[PDB]
């Protein structure tokens, strides 16, 4: 009986995770949409990669912010992971059996 | 354990043949026909490893079930098994974790039990916890369910 | 004190990570190009720009589960 689980633990990962990554293809166009250069002009694509740029900039300010709270999680991750450790506080069969047995070995 | 133990019902008779040939070898010359880190020592080094003693003890230790010091043959094919995602589950284990405490308690598995739609008798209950609960605490920590899913 | 030179540090980064936009040679298919490849560094940073949310929604967690192991242990 506690192999079927095994069984059930394998679908499950076979799985959500990657209903999850679907339910993020609907997420994605959501934020990023398509471009649109069709009957623009030269004085207007001047403009536009200026435009693009500056969101650059913008964006990478706020993947910036994200960022430094991941980092300053990871310093309280490691400190709590010392605090809970205190307070808490070769050669295959494979390769031997043909070593040791030689032809012998024939279904191991 | 209980995933080394499958492994071993499932060998078949001539693969433990094979097995107990290799173990006859280790043992040759042993007073109470077992394994010590004496035997194992001999034989590791004729394969060309250099363990120290410590290493020895522990490769011992992890499989010796009877707390003899030494590897009968049954534990013996313990060890050759044993020879041959966490993220996912990390997830998952706060889905059990009602009360968000950091443990899955008796009431927890019981409602995540029940809720799978088979019928849950209280020894499906009461086993699958003592499987789970490895420090006899009544409860399943994230380190224990990780084992405990295996 | 402390947010003066976390502000500081910001700056400092992100001017270093900061590319000069030079398109004033360019004609109107390079800056068609251009634009695309702009468009595309945007989407990078935006795709960062989670796994980046993503690894920090994990992290309140295994931050949520260590002081629980820490306090049953105490
Ligand atoms: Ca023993
Ligand atoms: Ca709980
Ligand atoms: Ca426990």
């Amino acid at each position: 009986l506690k192999t079927l689980m095994l069984q059930i633990a394998k679908q499950e990962m076979e799985r959500e995770a990657e209903e999850r990554r679907g339910e993020k293809g609907r997420v994605l166009r959501t934020r990023c949409q398509p471009l649109e250069l069709d009957g623009l002009g030269f004085e207007e694509l001047q403009d536009l990669c200026r435009q693009l740029h500056a969101r650059v900039d913008k964006v990478d300010e706020e993947r910036y912010d994200v960022e430094a709270k991941v980092t300053k999680n990871i310093t309280e991750i490691a400190d709590l992971t010392q605090k809970i450790y205190d307070l808490r506080g070769r050669i295959s069969a494979d390769a031997m059996m043909q070593a040791l047995l030689g032809t012998r070995a024939k279904e191991s | 354990d209980d995933i080394y133990k499958a492994a071993v019902e499932q060998l078949t008779e001539e693969q433990k043949n094979e097995f107990k040939a290799a173990f006859d070898i280790f043992v040759l010359g042993a007073e109470d026909g077992c394994i010590s880190t004496k035997e194992l020592g001999k034989v590791m080094r004729m394969l060309g490893q250099n363990p120290t003693p410590e290493e020895l003890q522990e490769m011992i230790d992890e499989v010796d079930e009877d707390g003899s010091g030494t590897v009968d043959f049954d534990e013996f094919l313990v060890m050759m098994v044993r020879c041959m995602s966490e993220e996912e589950l990390s997830d998952l284990f706060r889905m059990f974790d009602k009360n968000a405490d950091g443990y899955i308690d008796l009431d927890e598995l019981k409602m995540m039990l029940q809720a799978t739609g088979e019928t849950i008798t209280e020894d499906d209950i009461e086993e699958l916890m003592k499987d789970g609960d490895k420090n006899n605490d009544g409860r399943i920590d994230y380190d224990e369910f990780l084992e405990f899913m295996k | 004190g402390k947010r003066q030179t976390e502000r500081e540090k910001k700056k400092k980064i992100l001017a270093e990570r900061r590319k000069a936009l030079a398109i004033d040679h360019l004609n109107e298919d390079q800056l068609r190009e251009k634009a695309k490849e702009l468009w595309q560094s945007i989407h990078n940073l935006e795709a960062e720009k989670f796994d980046l949310q993503e690894k920090f929604k994990q992290q309140k967690y295994e931050i949520n589960v260590l002081r629980n192991r820490i306090n049953d242990n105490q």
